[PDB]
RNA sequence: CUUGAGUCUCGUAGAGGGGGGUAGAAUUCCAGGUGUAGCGGUGAAAUGCGUAGAGAUCUGGAGGAAUACCGGUGGCGAAGGCGGCCCCCUGGACGAAGACUGACGCUCAGGUGCGAAAGCGUGGGGAGCAAACAGGAUUAGAUACCCUGGUAGUCCACGCCGUAAACGAUGUCGACUUGGAGGUUGUGCCGGCGUGGCUUCCGGAGCUAACGCGUUAAGUCGACCGCCUGGGGAGUACGGCCGCAAGGUUAAAACUCAAAUGAAUUGACGGGGGCCCGCACAAGCGGUGGAGCAUGUGGUUUAAUUCGAUGCAACGCGA
RNA sequence: AAAAUG
């Protein structure tokens, strides 16, 4: 389909999960890859491998668009944070924007209770 | 934390400044933080501690300074 | 550290000195501790108050991700 | 150990080649102290390569171990209460000491008649990438690579 | 009379209180666009969500609750408590010069008021969270811890309740008694030198069972109040008062025990910490557990199957 | 991960 040769990846760091979403630079998603479906699952699947090997797989998922350059969008605290990152630039992107969008309140909403292990 | 590019610096070195700017902003220690509700009664028993261990640890800092180990 | 406010009898940190301000706040937008830039609490204070108010006025950012 | 000062042994090469590495075959081969026994095996079973291969008998040795060593092996460690298969680098020594001790174990499995017939068909499998060692080997790679996320500590 | 107490004048810092408005971040929900097979969760899972298109990403909207950074053994308040920004109404504290009143003070049974959270009543509101409840796990069970959900409630107005390890486990007021380093907030003089208020840490004499307290006393004294009298029974019963209720408050007796208790000391222990060691793990090689037999033991049997050893440290042991 | 008792 259409080419963008300027997209952006979304890189939704949790601890227990990577997804990468690589869209135009509207916001429109062209193509997707997370560390649990690229044959991760489990202890696996939340580790900077994981995340490498999904960021591999959505970039092989734009291929056909011809996206040249990246605006890495960063979310989140989870192990996926910068191998991503590096897989991205390792697959011949031009990274030229790193930036975190990891929501922070400004007080807000109250967070469930701790955990008792 | 957002990064530009700059000309001609490779790639290594913006995300170098990527995650410095990162700590700086302490977004991840934010994070950590806000996972779990901290009881009020908590939050302020952490906050006294970590002042009493500071000034004892100076203390202990400052009254080493005297002691000869050997 | 020294505290720039105290060695210039400043009554009012001023929320419209938005040039001054800048240099209380950091790339993020937040504002700086007084123990890294050694102003006083007195002023820290006041700082604190007129970057709140800029920040109301649009003048400064909340953040660097509006 | 704890310790750990642990100095290596001399290994004096075998006789009619001359090879450390031989000799260590030959030990690795041998039970209950008889040398001469596993060092007639060996030395028969390698003629038997020799001819098989017309190449030489330390070089045909050579390319059953270069097909049967292994480069990434697996070390189990418990993490979160769930064990984990941590995959880590094969020493060059070890590498040689599990090529050995997998050949000679999977010539004891076969069902030809003697050992020295069993030594010589397992080494030729493992020349041409195909008797049980080589799958060992292939097991061990495969199990290194499922798990190459946990490489870290 | 003016020194205690108070009034006035100028100013200072403050999340002190009440009312009203508003800002930005974020969660959730709703609508739509892109997009495609997963998401989510755990120690591992499953329940759950997703091809009726989730999750992810972008736009628009709705709504409630809380105010990142600043932020600090920082500040204010009688205590409970109080944190974005702006206005309105309002309480207290402190400092410098004076001027004024002239003991007008301190404490306080009963009384009265205030009083966290939960709870209760009426009427609203309800994003997030979350007792109850449901399901999934875990387990011998698991009415839990963990997971996915989720209702009171948390929010608002008004009223009620009146209790908390409501703690400094330290009543209020006043005087006196070596020091050191800080924080915060005034003020005098000329960065230094003073002088007030509040406050954190350490420590001297003294005090203390000790631990410790130590000019913000648990030191040395004075005024007034509250409270205690072995552990249980019991802050319970009965009665009274209060409460819509939950319950609060006042508050026994029989009976029973020879202790209960505080601090500190030596050990031992810990699924506390740290550092080491050992064929302890690990890396390996050969075994035992299966077979036949030898031998010892248990048991059973017997007239007797002599006695002893009988977790590791008895069982080819005394022999 | 679970991990009771004398
Ligand atoms: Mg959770
Ligand atoms: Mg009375
Ligand atoms: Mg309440
Ligand atoms: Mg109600
Ligand atoms: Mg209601
Ligand atoms: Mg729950
Ligand atoms: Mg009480
Ligand atoms: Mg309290
Ligand atoms: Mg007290
Ligand atoms: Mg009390
Ligand atoms: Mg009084
Ligand atoms: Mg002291
Ligand atoms: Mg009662
Ligand atoms: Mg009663
Ligand atoms: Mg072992
Ligand atoms: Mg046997
Ligand atoms: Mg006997
Ligand atoms: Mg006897
Ligand atoms: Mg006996
Ligand atoms: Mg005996
Ligand atoms: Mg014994």
């Amino acid at each position: 389909r259409k080419q963008v040769s300027d997209g952006v990846a979304h890189i939704h760091a949790s601890f227990n999960n990577t997804i990468v979403t690589i869209t135009d630079r509207q916001g429109n998603a062209l193509g997707w890859a997370t560390a649990g479906g690229s044959g991760f699952r489990g202890s696996r699947k939340s580790t900077p491998f994981a995340a490498q090997v999904a960021a591999e797989r959505c970039a092989d998922a734009v291929k056909e668009y011809g996206i040249k350059n990246l605006e890495v969008m960063v979310k989140g605290p989870g192990p996926g944070r910068e191998s991503t990152i590096r897989a991205l630039n390792a697959a011949g992107f031009r990274i030229t924007n790193i930036t975190d969008v990891t929501p922070i309140p400004h007080d807000g909403c109250r967070p469930p209770k701790k955990r008792r292990v | 934390p957002v990064i530009k590019v700059r000309e001609n610096e490779p790639f290594d070195v913006a995300l170098r400044r990527f995650k410095r700017s990162c700590e700086k902003a302490g977004v991840l220690a934010e994070v950590r933080r806000r996972e779990f509700y901290e009881k009020p009664t908590t939050e302020r028993k952490r906050a006294k501690a970590s002042a009493v261990k500071r000034h004892a640890k100076k203390l202990a800092r400052e009254n080493a300074r005297r002691t000869r180990l050997y | 550290k020294f505290c720039r406010f105290t060695a210039e009898g400043v009554q009012e940190i001023d929320y419209k000195d938005i040039a001054t301000l800048k240099n209380y706040i950091t790339e993020s937008g937040k504002i700086v501790p007084s123990r890294i830039t050694g102003t006083r609490a007195k002023y820290q204070r006041q700082l604190a108050r007129a970057i709140k108010r800029a920040r109301y006025l649009s003048l400064l950012p909340y953040t660097d991700r509006h | 150990p704890r310790r750990r000062v642990i100095g290596q042994r001399k290994i004096l090469p075998d006789p009619k080649f001359g090879s450390e590495l031989l000799a260590k075959f030959v030990n690795i081969l041998m039970v209950d102290g008889k040398k001469s026994t596993a060092e007639s095996i060996v030395y028969s079973a390698l003629e038997t390569l020799a001819q098989r291969s017309g190449k030489s008998e330390l070089e045909a040795f050579e390319v059953a171990l270069e097909n049967v060593r292994p480069t990434v092996e697996v070390k189990s460690r418990r993490v979160g209460g769930s064990t984990y298969q941590v995959p880590v680098e094969v020493r060059p020594v070890r590498r040689n000491a599990l090529a050995m001790r997998w050949i000679v174990e999977a010539a004891r499995k076969r069902g030809d008649k003697s050992m020295a017939l069993r030594l010589a068909n397992e080494l030729s499998d493992a020349a041409e990438n195909k008797g049980t060692a080589v799958k060992k080997r292939e097991d061990v790679h495969r199990m290194a690579e499922a798990n190459k996320a946990f490489a870290h500590y």
